[PDB]
């Protein structure tokens, strides 16, 4: 992601 | 028409009176002015008798006086010509066709009748000559 | 002329076209890249590998996915794969073709945007889609009114939708997976003494997991009994001939799917996620609702999870509703089959995002014409 | 405007379609007085207008003077019932009329009486049409065909048995022995009892005649199209499938049929739906005796005839077979079934193997396979498209085996072709069955309405005069209706796949695409379930009730397959012996084989017979009004009538008009090129030449402009003739004076 996770 | 015309019709008019009464029938009435040299259509002479009805044409009988007005009424070739090329282009007309024509359109005519204008008027072809028919219908 | 129906999954792509039975390539959405100094002058040089290829050389080679977490994560990569999908599984040139592209429901807005612009602006599609997931597996499973859980390699949600509406609100996303799932496994072997390090060797735990894992109707009962008897204890290959053995070991880990704990994750698991999906839809929906559970993706392929569905979502909900659950085999494939039906119908003619309306509007149209 | 006085004028009447008035006072420059008992009448801000009898009675329909349904109808009437002349034109077209009466004029006498004879020479029949087909294939190499076109029950295979025999004798072979022969076969497979008559055809059926370099007929080709397979499975309360099967079933006794276990009728759901077995002043049971007569003449081995009747009871047995449901999910047959026993028994097949495959669809990708269980409405829906895949492929077949023997080992130069197809139609209920068959009668119309108006664009570049004064009614806009990417068929095959419909969504689909958009398609008031198509002739209302069962196939290739492995008997492997083409549904397929029938038209140039059938009841030789102009109605015939109404009607020839019209001549009026002599004379006699166009062979006028020259012609004739009389009474009694007086 971009925030809460490494995605 | 002068008096002694008017008396050599009277006295033709006599000689056709079968009942003795010195007088003809409306029916008589064409046959004697046709006879005296007229050529009035049937429509024509029905109209200056006034459209009789049955029973007077073929029983009122009339002297030659009141014969008279209707007889002048009715008295008052290029065309028959044009007439006869109608039914022709060799100056001929064929008996059967000019037979057909006359008894089942226009004024139809009586077998005798046209037996009587017919008769002598055909060739061994049965052709006739229109100019010849018309100088003859016109004696 | 036909659509191209694609999927991209975390873990796989399928592909084929429209009105197809069934999809027509399946590979790995996987690119190798060799780890060394190749050795030998005059060897063919390969810069890098996508798909199935570096599946069968993984010994050899670093494997990225480009997408995790339904999210695509490197570009460049990704272009591969589609670039590898197009000409060497399809054999089509894709210019001719128009295309369906397949998304998890509430991800990044940006995702999207470049999706399209790869394919406009590289390919020259002719027009292009994008369709949720659990949308599609309604139309393969046939009903227009249902909850569907969806479960990729990379991502997991609820989606209900009742007579074709969907019902935004309602729509819960778990990044609970089978890749997380995977990394659980391999942390749990070491506890047997077998530690699975590298990516390939990732791969290797991952058809363990395919194989041999299922999942417990008690937790309780069998994690007692593994510890009563061999008899769950079952074993299997590496690719070397050394055989491992594993326990309990086995359903443990399909198990995480139902305590995220496990895992370390705070959220509810995917039962009472579920429950918790119903609930936030109205009252009326609700007893339709529960008469359809459709399971969708493949982490939902493990033995017994539609009978530990129904049994646990059972307890939470009214004792007189019938609650029901609906397991094709099929289900692995019916993302992409949803999507074969769908890009068939003659009413979506309308929605496809013309070349002509893109080069016009730009990527944006994306958000505003596609959902 | 001018009507006399004792004019003759028409009038609608509730129950002929028009009466005849005369007009007793004269119109003026709004009310009106007629005689009939007697009744005044009106007008809106004309009546029609009634010919000159000389024209009534006339074989062309064209030489009318006035030309509206009335003029027409009567003429037709008083042909049929007066004259006893069935056959008539209209331009090219032929019309017939079946007496259900023989007649003479069948007779070889007649047949050799019109060889070689130009179009207008004779008086119409059906073999003038065939001579100048075949005498254009003389003029030109092309292929010449014939297209005969008309209701159920008028007379189409006999018009066709006369097109051939025709050919059969003015060309040795056999072959108008064997396809004489044929038609018990076809008509056996083919023809269906519907609820306005039995015996009529189904599917449509088109025979080439076949001739070498010097047009000696060689041999014939059959084919077949629009085949109606969706009758099989499910009916309308009237209705029968097809007359084999209830042959089939009539004969449970005979001993070689035994083994095929069969049933009185009413026993199997195909043949059971309709409750109305019998034909009415038919028996069946023989007429199969009657077929295989003719099957052995045209070479079917005794083997494939017991073949294929052992087909027809599988079929047959096949519809009783039954599927009780575990789940919605999920459907077994019953664990000890008795017509999947006897099915297996006749068909060669493991009895367990079909249990199985009836029951689950697979699956299949290139690494895996799978087995889905099916609903019972699948498993249904599977064993009917299964019956039609059977079905149509062994009628597909025989007709195969009737084209062996009627193929001749010779080269073939060109053919002239004989097509029998079933006309435009309306009943009041319409159903899928229907919209097919009247789809494919508007492709046929417009190939008709495209070639005649080539036809008269022809005639008039004989001629000086522009084309552009002609225009014609176009079908194209319904045509893309019905045919063309979401429309009335499209949305059928949508509504297939979604994943739960019905005819009622269907419907709503239908009016959110269409029904304020476009001026051919109408919602009725009253109901949701259904729709209105305005064809060229009429307003149809159909049913969306039952569309989607009647449009669906899919055959599961992993049943088929089951029978296609089978080893009792040699012909089931045969029937299979052959992609997409599995998935496609009902609507699809019948899109398909009318453009391969159009395309197989469109090459070659049409020529056409119609069939108007005078009575409902049967009578013979009597007429009623109504049924014909609804049949001249839906044949184009009435449109055809208007559209060349307000054209150029009417044709002359030099030669004709003026020898004629002699009777007008004055020498003035002869000239010695007569095409001066009648472009001079006319330009006194009528308003312009927009009345009446001039051209290098022929002379046109408007419509109207007959009657004006046959009055002036008749006053002409009677004021030279009645003129004539009056001097011949006049001389012939100066003569009878002359004689008497004498
Ligand atoms: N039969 C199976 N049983 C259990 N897990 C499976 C099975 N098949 C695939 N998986 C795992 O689930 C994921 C693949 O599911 P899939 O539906 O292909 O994901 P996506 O739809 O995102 O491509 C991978 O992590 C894979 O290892
Ligand atoms: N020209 C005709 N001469 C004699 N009988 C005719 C003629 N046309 C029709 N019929 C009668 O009406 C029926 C018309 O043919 P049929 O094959 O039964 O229906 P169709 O040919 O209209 O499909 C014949 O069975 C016959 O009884
Ligand atoms: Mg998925
Ligand atoms: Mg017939």
């Amino acid at each position: 992601w971009x925030a809460x996770c490494p995605a | 028409f002068n008096k002694d015309q008017l008396e050599e019709f009277k006295e033709a008019f006599e000689l056709f009176d079968r009942v003795g009464d010195g007088k003809i029938l409306y029916s008589q009435c064409g046959d004697v002015m046709r006879a005296l040299g007229q050529n009035p259509t049937n429509a024509e002479v029905l109209k200056v008798l006034g459209n009789p009805k049955s029973d007077e044409l073929k029983s009122r009988r009339v002297d030659f006086e009141t014969f008279l007005p209707m007889l002048q009424a009715v008295a008052k070739y290029e065309d028959y010509l044009e007439g006869f090329r109608v039914f022709d282009g060799n100056g001929k007309v064929m008996g059967a066709e000019l037979r057909h024509v006359l008894t089942t359109l226009g004024e139809k005519m009586t077998e005798e009748e046209v037996e009587t204008v017919l008769a002598g008027h055909e060739d061994s072809n049965g052709c006739i000559n229109y100019e010849a028919f018309l100088k003859h219908i016109l004696s | 002329t036909t659509a191209l129906v694609c999927d991209n999954g975390s873990g796989l792509v399928k592909a084929g076209f429209a009105g197809d039975d069934a999809p027509r390539a399946v590979f790995p959405s996987i690119v190798g890249r060799p780890r060394h100094q190749g050795v030998m002058v005059g060897m063919g040089q390969k810069d890098s590998y996508v798909g199935d290829e570096a599946q069968s050389k993984r010994g050899i080679l670093t494997l990225k996915y480009p997408i995790e977490h339904g999210i695509i994560t490197n570009w460049d990569d990704m272009e591969k794969i589609w670039h590898h999908t197009f000409y060497n599984e399809l054999r089509v040139a894709p210019e001719e073709h128009p295309t369906l592209l397949t998304e998890a429901p509430l991800n990044p807005k940006a995702n999207r945007e470049k999706m399209t612009q790869i394919m406009f602006e590289t390919f020259n599609v002719p027009a292009m889609y994008v369709a949720i997931q659990a949308v599609l597996s309604l139309y393969a499973s046939g009903r227009t009114t249902g909850i569907v859980l969806d479960s990729g390699d990379g991502v997991t949600h609820n989606v209900p939708i009742y007579e074709g509406y969907a019902l935004p609100h309602a729509i819960m996303r778990l990044d609970l997976a089978g890749r997380d799932l995977t990394d659980y496994l391999m942390k749990i072997l070491t506890e047997r003494g077998y530690s699975f390090v590298t990516t390939a060797e990732r791969e290797i735990v991952r058809d363990i997991k395919e194989k041999l894992c299922y999942v417990a109707l008690d937790f309780e009962n069998e994690m007692a009994t593994a510890a009563s008897s061999s008899s769950l204890e079952k074993s299997y290959e590496l690719p070397d001939g050394q055989v491992i053995t594993i326990g309990n070991e086995r359903f443990r880990c399909p198990e995480t799917l139902f305590q995220p704990s496990f895992i370390g994750m705070e959220s509810a698991g995917i039962h009472e996620t579920t429950y918790n999906s119903i609930m936030k839809c109205d009252i009326d929906i609700r007893k339709d609702l529960y008469a359809n559970n459709v399971m969708s993706g493949g982490t939902t392929m493990y033995p017994g999870i539609a009978d530990r569905m129904q049994k646990e979502i059972t307890a939470l909900a009214p004792s007189t509703m019938k609650i029901k659950i609906i397991a094709p085999p099929e289900r692995k494939y019916s993302v992409w089959i949803g999507g074969s039906i769908l890009a068939s119908l003659s009413t979506f003619q309308q929605m496809w995002i013309t070349k002509q309306e893109y080069d016009e509007a730009g990527p944006s149209i994306v958000h505003r014409k596609c959902f | 405007e001018l009507y006399t006085k004792y004019a003759r004028v028409w009038i609608p009447d509730p129950e002929e379609v028009w009466k005849s008035a005369e007009l007793l006072k004269d119109y003026k420059p709004k009310v009106l007085q007629l005689r009939l008992k007697d009744l005044e009448y009106c007008l809106d801000p004309l009546p029609p207008l009634r010919n000159p009898d000389i024209l009534v009675g006339e074989n062309d329909l064209t030489a009318l003077s006035y030309l509206h349904e009335p003029a027409v109808l009567h003429n037709l009437k008083v042909r049929f019932i007066d004259s006893k002349l069935i056959y008539t034109y209209c331009g090219i077209v032929l019309v017939a009329i079946n007496p259900y009466e023989q007649l003479p004029i069948y007779g070889e006498d007649i047949i050799n009486a019109y060889s070689g004879q130009n179009m207008g020479d004779m008086d119409p029949h059906i073999f003038a049409v065939a001579e100048e087909a075949y005498k254009q294939m003389a003029r030109d190499e092309r292929n010449q065909s014939i297209i005969v076109s008309g209701e159920s029950g008028a007379g189409k295979t006999v018009s066709a048995k006369y097109a051939m025999r025709y050919f059969a004798t003015v060309s040795e072979a056999n072959v108008e022995e064997k396809v004489l022969a044929s038609n018990p076969i076809m008509e056996s497979i083919g023809n269906a009892k519907t609820t306005r008559n039995d015996n009529s055809s189904r599917f449509g059926k088109y025979i080439e005649i076949g001739f070498d370099k010097r047009y000696r007929i060689i041999g014939a080709n059959m084919r077949t199209y629009l085949l109606e397979k969706s009758r099989v499975v499910f009916q309308a309360e009237e209705e029968r499938n097809y007359h084999i099967f209830y042959q089939l079933c009539a004969s449970a006794a005979l001993p070689e049929f035994k083994t095929l276990r069969l049933g009185n009728a009413n026993y199997f759901h195909y043949t059971k739906q309709g409750g109305s077995p019998v034909i009415d002043g038919i028996d069946d049971a023989k007429e199969m005796v009657n077929t295989r007569q003719a099957c052995t003449l045209l070479g079917i081995s005794d083997s494939y005839q017991m073949g294929i009747f052992r087909i027809l009871a599988g079929i047959l047995h096949l519809g009783n077979v039954e599927f009780a449901s575990r789940d919605s999910d999920s459907c077994a047959i019953p664990p000890k079934h008795d017509p999947l026993t006897i099915f297996c028994d006749l068909m060669g097949v493991d009895y367990e193997e079909m249990a199985h495959w009836l029951c689950h669809r697979k699956l299949a990708t290139a690494t895996e396979t799978y087995i889905k269980p099916i609903s019972k409405l699948h498993a249904i829906n599977a064993r009917d498209a299964l019956a039609k895949h059977i079905y149509a492929n062994l009628f597909n077949w025989i007709v195969d085996h009737v084209n062996k023997a009627l193929h001749s080992t010779v080269k073939q130069h060109s053919f002239i072709g004989v097509l029998d197809i079933y006309g435009f139609e309306t009943f009041e209920i319409n159903s899928f069955e229907q919209f097919c068959i009247n789809y494919a009668n508007e492709k046929l119309q417009q190939q008709f309405n495209m070639h005649v108006f080539k036809l008269e664009q022809e005639e008039y570049m004989k001629e000086q005069i522009p084309w552009t004064l002609i225009d014609f009614y176009d079908n194209q806009p319904c045509i893309n209706l019905i045919e063309a990417k979401m429309g009335v068929l499209d949305l059928l095959d949508e509504e297939c796949k979604m994943p739960k419909g019905s005819d009622d969504t269907w419907a709503q689909k239908l009016y959110n695409t269409h029904l304020n958009k476009c001026a051919l398609f109408e919602k009725p008031r009253l109901s949701n379930k259904a729709f209105i198509i305005k064809h060229f002739a009429d307003k149809v209302e159909y049913q969306c009730e039952g569309f989607l069962e009647k449009n669906k196939d899919t055959v599961y290739e992993e049943q088929i397959k089951v029978l296609k492995s089978s080893k009792k008997f040699k012909l089931l492997p045969e029937l299979f012996q052959d992609s997409k083409e599995h998935k496609k549904t009902v609507g699809h397929q019948f899109r398909n084989s009318l453009h391969l029938l159009m395309e197989t038209l469109n090459a070659t140039t049409p020529h056409y017979v119609r069939c108007i059938k005078p009575n409902d009841f049967k009578f013979p030789f009597t007429f009623d009004e109504k049924r014909a102009v609804q049949q001249l109605r839906a044949c184009g015939v009435l449109e055809t009538i208007r559209i060349s109404a307000a054209g150029f009607p009417s044709r002359w020839t030099y030669q004709e008009f003026f020898s004629r019209y002699r009777v007008l001549m004055k020498q003035k009026d002869v000239l010695s090129d007569r095409k001066q002599t009648c472009k001079n004379v006319l330009e006194k006699l009528i308003l312009d030449k927009d009345k009446y166009q001039f051209g290098k062979t022929k002379i046109f006028f408007r419509a109207g402009q007959v009657a004006y020259l046959e009055k002036i012609r008749a006053d002409k004739l009677r004021a030279a003739c009645i003129r004539i009389q009056k001097t011949i009474r006049g001389w012939l009694m100066r003569k009878k004076y002359m004689r008497m007086r004498r």
